[PDB]
């Protein structure tokens, strides 16, 4: 094959077209229902490729933040 | 962390329902969440 | 190029192309996940009031007077005599007013010369919400829930949605999981406090995406609201006497407290047969 | 919804008054005392639109020189829908079913349509299931709470994309929605008495339940016999 | 690989990729999600903005800054 579609876990295929756009720039577009990502190009650019995806692909962390917002007013 | 939030918020609902005293008259209490949830 | 009646994809190439396309889209063209979102948001107030004051006032010495008792010694007196000597009290006696709308228990005592006015409300409630919209919806598609009303708002006038209302797109990644981008809010008119400007809207919005595995129930936010407010009006030395005191002083408590939580709980659909239970 | 309310006026000592029981102690008496020495009430005695609107029971009891008025009133209501718009149409067509009515809407005004509606794109993929991009709502004129501005709308819309298989019924969406409320006004030590403080105290409870649930049946016609019968 | 993804820590990646854009104008762009920073260029090159990165994504201080407004008035 000289085209492969990518199935991304935990990126946004359109987010990592551009991204990659600047890489590549080979023809790299993405498919925003399935979330996958498509890139043709030759055997040693796919291998490349697929390494930067695998690198930029991963899973990302989350926050709770908990404000405490403590006033105290008084006079006499 | 969501247990802990989810609990605490449920024990204190629960803490509520008790807190009211019979004999007098007060609104009827909500379902408190859900025990089987985690 | 594509006929968009049919749903079918038209392709001229050489047939090295065409082996090549067909495995792209059989890549391309597979079935994609469904995901029921279910929020709940919970939220519970409550508050206590409480103002009491004793008034009293002597035609020999003089007298206390606290306005903010919701009926002063002085006016209570003025609508008090009136009542006695005509035995009733007509619309136009300025005390009407002001016995007409009063609340809780105001006890009078006489004793020799001294009056003496006895003011006190304890105000109490409760306040108790709970919500759940729940959404199917493809992975990646944004699906939204609207359950309120539709409201004119002042600008020439426009229209505003305000009610509960939750708008999600998921992103299935991949098996298990799901990353959703949730929009919520619970919105209202208030009744209360209307203007020339346009209505207000009491509303609690929370707005982030969170990633939150297939079958779990998970915090998306919450807030903790706690209020506490005092006022007392006091003879200066007399009402600080530690407990006979409470006579001089007019007491006006307050508090408050809101604890809000929401959760949000996802689950996957893969095939039509969880989809039926 | 309940509330209920005691409020008792002493000449003597002194009087328990709560407005939101609908008529305050102070002005009943000036209305019943009126109404005995007249035989009855002109519509000028202030007390005629007090007692002209009033809901529940109201029992008033004298012992001695000891007013004592007793009001009670306990709502409850219940409502129930059903709705079942159904629409033909070729898959990757679009399809749109409205049973309401066109208001017009301020803005110079512009033409609004108000009710139950179904738009729906169905996609025949492949043999069995479908992909349905539903928009639907169920919105009406809000006959209260008319306003300069503009009529207001009670709407209930759900819109997503689903992929269902050709003879299933399932759910689009829902909302459970429950909410309770209390209120009391008391005398602050006499009415946290557990039985006999009822007296000093007047309650208004509250309850309310909304449970929407949205279901879609989609089946496919793959020929004429299916699609008579 | 011809492209290292860089996953910084302390530094904003689309704040990075500008200054980065000088020293390299090589291409170099920045995944704004994972907030990560991708660039293609020659094994040299890598090395040599390996060491820039490293420099430029230092951790940063916080300060706490009280001020203190007195005013005292009188007059009779």
């Amino acid at each position: 094959g000289n085209t492969r579609v990518y199935y991304l876990k935990y990126a946004k295929a359109t987010n990592l077209v551009e991204v990659l756009t600047g890489v590549s720039e080979v023809a790299i577009t993405a498919d925003e229902q399935t979330n996958s990502l498509v890139i043709t190009a030759d055997q040693s650019v796919q291998e490349k490729l697929a390494t930067v995806i695998a690198r930029l692909d991963i899973r990302r962390a989350q926050v709770l933040v908990e404000a405490i917002i403590v006033e105290v007013q008084d006079g006499n | 962390l969501s247990k802990e939030k989810y609990t605490r918020y449920r024990q204190e609902q629960q803490q509520r329902i008790d807190g009211k005293s019979k004999a007098l008259v007060g609104s009827e209490d909500l379902p408190v969440l859900d025990e089987n949830t985690f | 190029t594509a006929d968009e009646q049919t749903n079918s994809l038209v392709i001229t190439a050489d047939q090295s192309v065409q082996e090549k396309l067909a495995t792209v889209i059989a890549r391309l063209d597979i079935r994609r996940a469904q995901v029921l979102v279910e929020a709940i948001i919970v939220e519970v107030q409550d508050g206590n009031g409480l103002n009491l004051g004793v008034q009293w006032a002597n035609k020999n010495v003089g007298a206390q007077q606290f306005t903010n008792t919701g009926l002063p010694i002085f006016n209570a007196a003025q609508g008090v005599a009136d009542y006695k000597k005509n035995g009733g009290i007509t619309s136009a006696n300025p005390a009407w007013d002001m016995f007409s709308a009063y609340n809780g228990m105001a006890a009078g005592f006489f004793n020799g010369d001294w009056g003496v006015l006895l003011t006190a409300l304890a105000s109490n409630n409760k306040n108790d919400i709970l919500a759940t919209p729940s959404i199917v919806t493809l992975d990646n598609k944004l699906a939204s829930f609207n359950v309120g009303q539709d409201v004119p708002v002042l600008s020439t006038v426009e229209r505003k949605t305000v009610g509960t209302k939750l708008k999600v797109t998921p992103q299935v990644n991949e098996g298990d999981a799901v990353l959703l981008e949730i929009e919520q809010e619970v919105s209202s008119v208030d009744s209360s406090s209307n203007s020339t400007l346009g209505p207000t809207f009491n509303t609690r919005t929370i707005q982030n995406a969170v990633l939150v595995k297939t079958g779990e129930t998970v915090v998306l936010g919450g807030l903790l609201d706690d209020f506490s407010k005092e006022q007392v009006s006091k003879v200066p030395l007399l009402g600080d006497i530690p407990l006979v005191g409470q006579l001089f002083r007019y007491t006006s408590t307050e508090r408050a407290k809101r604890n809000l939580m929401v959760f949000i709980r996802p689950t996957i659909i893969r095939d039509d047969d969880v989809y039926r239970s």
